[PDB]
């Protein structure tokens, strides 16, 4: 298989098989014995986030560079007004957030535990693999199941994928902190003068 | 905050950016306008009224002594004085704490454990100082797994 | 270098060169950013 | 004066009688060790109690021990 | 077997195996067979980047005083002032010889693993020793790979020493430039004219 | 006697300087009468220097 450096020797704990495996843990964050189970499971989740992230900083603000939907920018979002309290949709996420991340949390932890419904329970996930949870709320075209060698390319075409947008987010992130401009106008002002339009000039 | 005025705004601040600068001023009378000694108190004053426009520009708070005093109780205000320092510090200390203790785990299991504290391999060190970066990951990581602690039934412990 | 580089990785050597570097780092943040007395960042 | 006392985990190895200046030790036999011998302190009267017998002893912890007591003028090294 | 110093014994390590072998070691910096390894790779990329440091240090000053070219001087030729700024020219170098010199840090230590183009698979450089690629991107005519070894090492041993004339060189137009305050060429013709008074100590 | 010759035990004793850490028994003495016949090697000395001492089977354990 390809490896993040030719001619390094690949670690024993990512042995090729979890998708995305490019040999790469140089400073050992998923040596011991049951920690590369939990280390997958954050990778999806913030890998997910990630393309959740980029589709909502990169998209609404690129057209609002065309103009067809003036939406405001991703870092000035949290000053807009909407028919809730910017501080009430906090904690109306985070008890949201308490019920949908705690049902994934007995997933990493026991799994195949709770992919039945807590209220009508002939409702069931039917997922097999801990952090693919299929089912009809979730993958409702039926595109997670077939062949484990096709199974593992979708599944390596999600972290290929959503390994660029955490690049991508923490990228506009850092650009809103020195530049206080937003993402897509960073762009089109790097196709203008690349070579005066760089990080070391905007420090 | 706990009676200080910004240092922005202070007039005893203002008073010590002006008797700075006369204080160097007057030492830069006796020497020649272009002389070497008297570039150095002109990159003096230069550094000097960088400094004074620096803190009042953080949002400092300054006393009724004219001086600068940090607020260390975590106000929302007042992070980089020493919540955003510390966790820069602590992120640096716990760097030398973790390479450090991984470096005896990686010598204690070796021929002459002794020889290589004396003699400390660089090859050995050196690829577990890159490793020193990500270290909370590491610390809690070997603190929920048991590996951080020493079970006491192992631990050399002097009599009662 | 079997026993050259062995004694330039004693522990006053290597003290040595990492303070010196350490120091050398130090001084050189202290030219460019001196009199840093609060964290912008 | 000082009390000297032997105890059991002594090995034989009369070092503690060789670092003694003042003639307090000697070897007697012994069956609990390979020696086959352990060490008394018959004149512990003459004994000035500056422990070169648990200096020299290399049994961990040590198997001659020197008590500080009573002080006379065999145990302050005097010559007046 | 000639040596630099020919009454004196030649060292253990320099057995004349490697091209350019003299027996020049009196400091004994070679003595690890590791070390000399990586030592014959540093002096390779030091032959090879002086001689193209003397092409551009005293090939185009000789135009500019024969009047070819109207190129500025080897000292202040970074002062002057193109198209990318000269603090994020750096960086644009950093990135690509992060590509040229980090693949050629693989090849120092695992020979024989970054000799396959990753893009292309396909291309592959036709290279068998350490130091000495190959392949079309860096041996187009093919003088490099003969089959005889005796005319295959002394051109090895052309490259170094027209190397180490050139390290010579480029030092010597350092030091020129920092006691003469002239180009190299300019201090050429003013030796040319009274050898026996133009020297170091004309002052 | 003795748990084995070329073990790793652990010492029970409480006034040894190397209670509760790793040994290597080097000899066994086999002989009656001997208070302290095992013979445990350590891997660090004490403050007298030495990391020869001798211990009963009753302070010491497999581990
Ligand atoms: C987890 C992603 C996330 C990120 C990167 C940000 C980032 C930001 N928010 Mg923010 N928010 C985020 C989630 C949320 N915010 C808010 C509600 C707000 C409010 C009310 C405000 C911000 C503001 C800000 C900006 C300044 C705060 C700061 O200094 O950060 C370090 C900064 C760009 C402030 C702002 O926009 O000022 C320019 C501001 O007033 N956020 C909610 C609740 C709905 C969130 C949900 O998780
Ligand atoms: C810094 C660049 C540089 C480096 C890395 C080397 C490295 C080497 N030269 Mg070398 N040379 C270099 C510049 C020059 N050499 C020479 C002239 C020679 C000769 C005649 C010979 C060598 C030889 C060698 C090899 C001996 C092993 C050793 O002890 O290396 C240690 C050296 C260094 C670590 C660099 C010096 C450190 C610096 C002064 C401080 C080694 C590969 C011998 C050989 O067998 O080559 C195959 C040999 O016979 N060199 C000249 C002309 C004066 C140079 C330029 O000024
Ligand atoms: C929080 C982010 C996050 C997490 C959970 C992981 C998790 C994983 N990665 Mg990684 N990855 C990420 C970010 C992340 N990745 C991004 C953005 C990149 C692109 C640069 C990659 C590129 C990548 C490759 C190419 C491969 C891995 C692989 C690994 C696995 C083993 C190493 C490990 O446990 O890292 C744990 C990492 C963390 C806990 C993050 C720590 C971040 C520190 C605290 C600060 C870093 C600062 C940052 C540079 C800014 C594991 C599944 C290997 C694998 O087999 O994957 C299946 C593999 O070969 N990763
Ligand atoms: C986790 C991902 C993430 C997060 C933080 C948000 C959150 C935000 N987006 Mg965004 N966005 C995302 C992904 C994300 N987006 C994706 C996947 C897309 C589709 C490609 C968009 C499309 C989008 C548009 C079109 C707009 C926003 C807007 C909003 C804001 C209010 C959302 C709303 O109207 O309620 C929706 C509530 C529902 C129940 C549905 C808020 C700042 C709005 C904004 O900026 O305010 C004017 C806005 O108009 N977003
Ligand atoms: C680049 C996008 C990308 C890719 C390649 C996939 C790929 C995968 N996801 Mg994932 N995922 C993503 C985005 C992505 N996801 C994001 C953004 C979220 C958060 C909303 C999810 C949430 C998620 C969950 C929790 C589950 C999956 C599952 C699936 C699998 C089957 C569905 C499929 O083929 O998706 C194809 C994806 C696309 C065609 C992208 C559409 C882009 C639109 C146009 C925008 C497959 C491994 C399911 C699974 O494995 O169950 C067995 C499952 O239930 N994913
Ligand atoms: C998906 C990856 C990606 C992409 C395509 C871009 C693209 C762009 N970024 Mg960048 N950025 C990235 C990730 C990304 N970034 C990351 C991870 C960081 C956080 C450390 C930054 C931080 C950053 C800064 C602070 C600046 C840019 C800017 C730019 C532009 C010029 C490149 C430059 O000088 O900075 C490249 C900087 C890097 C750290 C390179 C990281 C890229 C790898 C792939 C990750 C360019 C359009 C500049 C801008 O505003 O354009 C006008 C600018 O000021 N970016
Ligand atoms: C190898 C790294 C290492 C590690 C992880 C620690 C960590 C520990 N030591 Mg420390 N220590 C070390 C090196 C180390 N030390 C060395 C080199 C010395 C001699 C100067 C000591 C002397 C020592 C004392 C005197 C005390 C500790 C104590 C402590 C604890 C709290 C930290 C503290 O007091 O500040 C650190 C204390 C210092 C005196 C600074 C020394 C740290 C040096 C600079 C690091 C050198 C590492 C490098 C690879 C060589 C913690 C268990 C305390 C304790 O008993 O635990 C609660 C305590 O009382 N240590
Ligand atoms: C633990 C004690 C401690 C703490 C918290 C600090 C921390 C600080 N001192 Mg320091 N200082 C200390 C001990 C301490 N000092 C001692 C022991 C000495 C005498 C050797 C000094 C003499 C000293 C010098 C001469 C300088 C600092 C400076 C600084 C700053 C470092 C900024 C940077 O990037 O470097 C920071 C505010 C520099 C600064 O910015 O001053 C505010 C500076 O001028 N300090
Ligand atoms: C490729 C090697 C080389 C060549 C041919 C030259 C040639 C020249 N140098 Mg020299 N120089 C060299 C390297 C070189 N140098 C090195 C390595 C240094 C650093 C010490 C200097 C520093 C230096 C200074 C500071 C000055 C000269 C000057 C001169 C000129 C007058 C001669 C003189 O005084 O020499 C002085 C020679 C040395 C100080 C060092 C000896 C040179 C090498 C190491 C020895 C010979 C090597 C090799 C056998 C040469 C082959 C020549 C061949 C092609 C014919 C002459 C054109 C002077 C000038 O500008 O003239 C007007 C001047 O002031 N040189
Ligand atoms: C071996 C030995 C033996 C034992 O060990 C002892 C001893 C004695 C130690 C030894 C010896 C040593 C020596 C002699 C050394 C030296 C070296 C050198 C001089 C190098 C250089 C080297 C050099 C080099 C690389 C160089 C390079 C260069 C370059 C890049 C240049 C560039 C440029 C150009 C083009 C022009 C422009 O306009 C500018 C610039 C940009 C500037
Ligand atoms: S020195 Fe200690 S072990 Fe040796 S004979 Fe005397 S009391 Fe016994």
């Amino acid at each position: 298989r390809p490896l993040w450096l030719p001619g390094s020797e690949a670690p024993k704990w990512l042995d090729g098989s979890l998708p995305g495996d490019y040999g790469f843990d140089p400073l050992d964050l998923a040596a011991e014995p049951g920690r590369l189970n939990w280390m997958v499971q954050a990778e999806l989740v913030h890998c997910r986030w990630a393309m959740l992230g980029a589709a909502g900083i990169f998209i609404p603000e690129l057209l609002t560079k065309i103009g067809i939907l003036n939406t405001p920018s991703w870092y000035k979002a949290g000053d807009a007004t909407y028919f809730a309290d910017q501080g009430t949709l906090f904690i109306v996420e985070l008890l949201l957030m308490a019920w949908a991340e705690s049902r994934r949390w007995a997933d990493i932890a026991r799994p195949g535990s709770v992919n039945t419904d807590p209220i009508f329970p002939n409702n069931k996930l039917t997922g097999t693999d801990v952090g693919y949870p299929g089912g009809l709320w979730f993958d409702p075209l039926g595109w997670g199941s077939g062949s484990e060698d096709k199974l593992k390319e979708i599944r390596t075409k999600e972290v290929k994928n959503g390994r660029l947008a955490m690049l991508a987010v923490l990228g506009a992130f850092v650009q809103a902190n020195v530049t206080h401009v937003g993402p897509i106008d960073n762009l089109f002002a790097h196709l203008a003068d690349p070579y005066h339009t760089t990080i070391l000039q905007s420090l | 905050v706990a009676g200080l005025t910004p240092c922005k705004e202070s007039k005893g601040f203002a008073k010590r950016q002006k008797q700075e600068i006369k204080k160097l001023e007057g030492r830069l009378k006796l020497y020649a306008p272009d002389s070497a000694p008297a570039l150095a108190i002109n990159a003096t004053i230069e550094k000097t009224k960088r400094r004074f426009e620096f803190y009042g520009n953080q949002g400092l708070l300054c006393g009724t002594d004219g001086l600068p005093h940090l607020i260390v109780d975590g106000d929302q205000a007042h992070l980089g004085e020493f919540v955003y320092p510390g966790l820069v510090f602590l992120y640096i200390a716990g760097w030398i704490g973790w390479v450090g203790r991984a470096y005896l785990i990686d010598v204690r299991t070796s021929k002459k454990p002794t020889e290589k504290e004396i003699i400390i391999d660089v090859p050995l060190a050196l690829r577990i100082m890159s490793k020193g970066l990500t270290w909370p990951v590491a610390a809690i990581g070997e603190l929920r797994s048991g590996k951080l602690v020493e079970k006491s039934s192992n631990i050399t412990v002097s009599p009662r | 270098m079997q026993d050259v580089k062995t004694y330039l990785s004693t522990a006053p050597v290597l003290a040595t060169l990492w303070f010196g570097f350490l120091a050398g780092l130090l001084i050189e943040i202290n030219r460019f950013f001196p009199d840093a007395l609060v964290l912008p960042l | 004066a000082h009390s000297v006392k032997i105890y059991d985990t002594c090995i034989g190895c009369t070092q503690c009688v060789r670092a003694c200046p003042t003639d307090v030790l000697e070897m007697v036999p012994w069956d609990g060790c390979k020696a086959s011998q352990i060490a008394s302190a018959p004149r512990t009267e003459d004994c000035v109690g500056c422990k070169r017998c648990e200096s020299a002893c290399p049994t961990d912890f040590l198997s001659v021990r020197v008590y500080l007591g009573a002080e006379t003028t065999r145990s302050m090294g005097l010559a007046y | 077997r000639p040596l630099w110093f020919p009454g004196s014994q030649p060292p253990e390590w320099l057995d004349g195996s490697l091209p350019g072998d003299f027996g020049f070691d009196p400091l004994g910096l070679g003595s690890d067979p590791e070390l000399l390894k990586w030592f014959v790779q540093a002096e390779l990329v030091h032959c090879r980047w002086a001689m193209l440091g003397a092409a551009g240090i005293f090939i185009p000053e000789a135009l500019t005083k024969a009047g070819i070219l109207n190129t500025p001087s080897w000292t202040v030729a970074g002062d002057q002032q193109y198209f990318t700024d000269a603090t994020t020219l750096f960086v644009i170098e950093i990135i690509l010889f992060a590509w040229a010199e980090g693949r050629r840090w693989a090849d120092i230590i695992n020979p024989g693993c970054v000799n396959v183009d990753p893009v292309f698979p396909n291309n592959k450089l036709t290279g068998t020793d350490v130091g000495y690629p190959g392949g079309l991107w860096f041996d187009p005519l093919g003088w490099g790979q003969t089959g005889d070894a005796a005319k295959l090492k002394d051109l090895r041993t052309r490259e170094i020493k027209n190397g180490r004339l050139a390290m010579l060189a480029v030092l010597g137009a350092v030091v020129q430039a920092n006691y003469t305050h002239t180009g190299p060429i300019d201090n050429l013709l003013a030796h040319l004219a009274d050898p026996g008074h133009n020297t170091i100590f004309a002052l | 006697i003795g748990p084995k010759r070329g073990s790793i035990v652990k010492v029970l004793r409480r006034e040894s300087y190397w209670f509760n850490d790793t040994g290597k028994v080097v000899a066994v003495d086999q002989a009656p009468g001997v208070r302290y016949p095992v013979v445990v090697r350590f891997d660090k000395v004490n403050y007298a220097g030495v990391s020869t001492n001798n211990y009963s089977p009753d302070e010491l354990e497999q581990s």
